C-alpha cells in the first residue's frame, strides 16, 4: 500500500501521416521578422487562341495579363500549461521528466487534428456518397483516376483511410488468384502494398470526424453570383445565397458540407472539355467554409471554397461548362444530421505547413524540445507566493491553401 | 585651454588634492594601404632590389 | 487592360532617415571630481563639504 514502482505504465498513442505527406518545402522560414504576418505566392498564366482564316487579329482582343496570388497566414497558439505544489510533486518524481513525455505528443496530436480539419474544410473535390464505406478495389482507384482526369502531373498523389477500411481491402487481397507474394503478405501481416490503385495509400487511426448539419427542402439559387476571374484571382472563394430551404433552422449547413451544382460540369483544365464519368457527366461541387443559419423566408447565405469560373472577357480561365445563374438546382450530399469520419485524398501541392521559431522570454529559464521535427519552447516561472510553480509549452504553426481543386474528401459508392 | 580625458576610474577610496593633472592619451592605428614599390635593378653589386 | 499589380511587392527599406540632436556644454564645464564617488543610495541621501 506504500511501495510504488518508479516506471509508469504504458498509454495510448495515435499516428502521424498528415504532416509527413503534405508540402513542407515551399513554406519554410518565410514568415520572418521582416516579412510580417503573411506571405503570398504566385500563380501560373493561361492563354487562349483566336482562329482566323487569314491571320488578321485587328478587330479581336489580344490576351490580357492577369496575375493571381496565394497567401499564407499564421494561426493561433498551441499552449498547454500546468501548475503544481512542488513539495507534493517532488515526493518521488525526479526532475519533472514525466510531464515531458505526454505533452509533446498532445501538442503534435492537436496540431495534426487542426490540420485535418483545415484540409477537409478547404478541399473542393468529392466522390461517392458519404454513407457508403470502402469495401472494394475500385473505391480507391477512383481517386487516382479522377486526379489523373483533371490533369495534375507535377507532384505525388496520396489517399488516407481508417484502420478498419484497410482490413476490408486486405481481405480482398487474400482472395487473389495468382499473385503469391500479395496473398501471402495479406494473409500473414494484413498489410496492403504501398501503391494501391496507382495512388500511394496510407492508414491512420487518428482522423478528424464531422457532422452533416440539418437541412430540408429543394434548394435553389435566387441571385446570379459573380464568378469572374478578377473577383476570385486571390482566394478561389465566392459567396452565394439560396432559396427553398426550411423556415428557420440554426446551423443549417455545418463546415465541410459539399454543395453540388447539378447542371454545371467540370472541365479538363488544359483542353477545356467536359468530364465524362463512364456513364454520366461529373457535376461541379463546393465546400462550406463557415457555419450558416437560415432565416424566415428560407434564404441561406453561405461562402463556398472552389469557384466555377466562366468569365466572358477572359475565356482562358474557364473551369466549368456553363455560367451559374439564378434558378439553378443544387443539392447537399449525405443525410440530415449523420456523423461520419471522412476519407481524404489530395495532391502534394494542396496544403502547406511551417513553424515559426519562438524566442526565449527575458529572465526566464527555458529549453527546447524536439519531436518529429517540431520545436517546443518550454518556460518555467514561479509567480505567486503560494509555492505554485507554472510550466507552459508553446508552438506556432502556419497554413496555406494553394489550389482548392487538387484534393478533397472521398467515400465508397454502391 | 586644456580639456582632459574622463575615465571616472580612480579617487575610489582615496583623498585627492592636486587638480593640476591633465590626462592625454596616445592613439595607435593599423591600416591596409596601397604603396608603389620601385625595383632598382642595377646589375652591379646585386641586381634584384625592391 | 493589363492588371498585373500582384506581380510586385511593397518594399520598406532597411534605411533610417537622420534625426535631430542637441549639444552638451553645461555638463562638461561643471566640476565633477569633487562629488564623484561620494554618495551612496544605501548610506544616505546627502553629502556635505566644508567652507573656508
Amino acid at each position: 500500500s506504500q511501495i510504488v514502482l518508479k516506471k509508469f505504465l504504458p498509454g495510448f498513442m495515435s499516428d502521424l501521416v498528415l504532416a509527413k505527406t503534405v508540402d513542407r518545402q515551399l513554406l519554410a522560414g518565410e514568415i520572418n521578422s521582416s516579412t510580417g504576418d503573411s506571405v503570398s505566392f504566385k500563380r501560373p498564366h493561361q492563354f487562349s487562341s483566336l482562329r482566323t482564316p487569314t491571320g488578321d487579329i485587328s478587330g479581336q482582343n489580344k490576351n490580357n495579363l492577369i496575375s493571381g496570388k496565394a497567401t499564407g497566414r499564421v494561426g493561433n497558439y498551441i499552449t498547454v500549461a500546468v501548475e503544481y505544489q512542488q513539495l507534493e510533486e517532488a515526493i518521488k518524481l525526479n526532475q519533472l521528466e514525466e510531464i515531458l513525455a505526454p505533452v509533446r505528443q498532445r501538442i503534435v496530436t492537436d496540431l495534426e487534428t487542426e490540420l485535418a480539419h483545415f484540409m477537409m474544410n478547404n478541399g473542393a473535390l468529392s466522390l461517392g456518397s458519404p454513407n457508403t464505406p470502402i469495401t472494394k478495389w475500385s473505391d480507391v482507384a477512383q481517386t487516382a483516376s479522377f486526379l489523373k482526369d483533371l490533369g495534375v502531373n507535377e507532384g505525388e498523389n496520396y489517399a488516407v483511410m481508417d484502420p478498419w477500411s484497410a482490413q476490408r481491402l486486405a481481405d480482398a487481397q487474400t482472395g487473389l488468384h495468382a499473385s503469391d507474394q500479395l496473398v501471402r503478405t495479406a494473409w500473414e501481416n494484413a498489410q496492403i502494398p504501398t501503391n494501391f490503385g496507382g495512388i500511394r495509400a496510407l492508414m491512420s487511426n487518428g482522423l478528424a470526424s464531422r457532422t452533416q448539419g440539418a437541412f430540408g427542402g429543394t434548394l435553389t439559387v435566387k441571385t446570379q453570383p459573380t464568378v469572374t476571374y478578377n473577383a476570385v484571382k486571390d482566394s478561389y472563394q465566392f459567396t452565394v445565397t439560396l432559396t427553398g430551404a426550411t423556415a428557420s433552422v440554426t446551423g443549417f449547413l455545418k463546415a465541410g458540407d459539399q454543395v453540388k451544382f447539378t447542371n454545371t460540369y467540370w472541365l479538363q483544365q488544359q483542353t477545356k472539355q467536359a468530364l465524362y464519368n463512364g456513364a454520366t457527366p461529373i457535376s461541379f461541387t463546393a465546400t462550406v467554409t463557415a457555419d450558416a443559419n437560415s432565416d424566415s423566408g428560407g434564404d441561406v447565405t453561405v461562402t463556398l471554397s472552389g469557384v466555377p469560373i466562366y468569365d466572358t472577357t477572359n475565356p482562358q480561365y474557364n473551369s466549368v461548362s456553363r455560367q451559374v445563374e439564378a434558378g439553378d438546382a443544387v443539392s447537399v450530399v449525405g443525410t440530415a444530421s449523420q456523423t461520419m469520419k471522412p476519407n481524404l485524398f489530395y495532391n502534394k501541392f494542396f496544403c502547406g505547413l511551417g513553424s515559426i521559431p519562438l524566442p526565449k522570454l527575458h529572465s526566464i529559464d527555458s529549453a527546447v524540445a524536439t519531436y518529429e521535427g517540431f520545436s517546443i519552447r518550454v518556460h518555467k516561472y514561479a509567480d505567486g507566493d503560494a509555492n505554485v510553480q507554472k510550466m507552459r509549452f508553446d508552438l506556432l504553426p502556419a497554413y496555406v491553401c494553394f489550389n482548392p481543386h487538387m484534393g478533397g474528401q472521398f467515400f465508397g459508392n454502391p | 585651454p586644456t580639456s582632459l580625458d574622463v575615465t571616472s576610474m580612480t579617487s575610489w577610496e582615496y583623498n585627492w588634492f592636486g587638480a593640476d593633472v591633465i590626462y592625454i592619451a596616445k592613439y595607435y592605428e593599423v591600416r591596409k594601404e596601397s604603396v608603389d614599390v620601385i625595383s632598382y635593378r642595377h646589375p652591379i653589386t646585386g641586381e634584384i632590389a625592391t | 487592360p493589363n492588371n498585373l499589380d500582384s506581380n510586385v511587392s511593397q518594399i520598406v527599406l532597411k534605411k533610417f532617415l537622420p534625426g535631430f540632436m542637441s549639444d552638451l556644454v553645461l555638463a562638461k564645464t561643471v566640476d565633477r571630481q569633487l562629488l564623484a564617488g561620494e554618495i551612496n543610495s544605501s548610506t544616505g541621501d546627502s553629502v556635505s563639504f566644508k567652507r573656508p
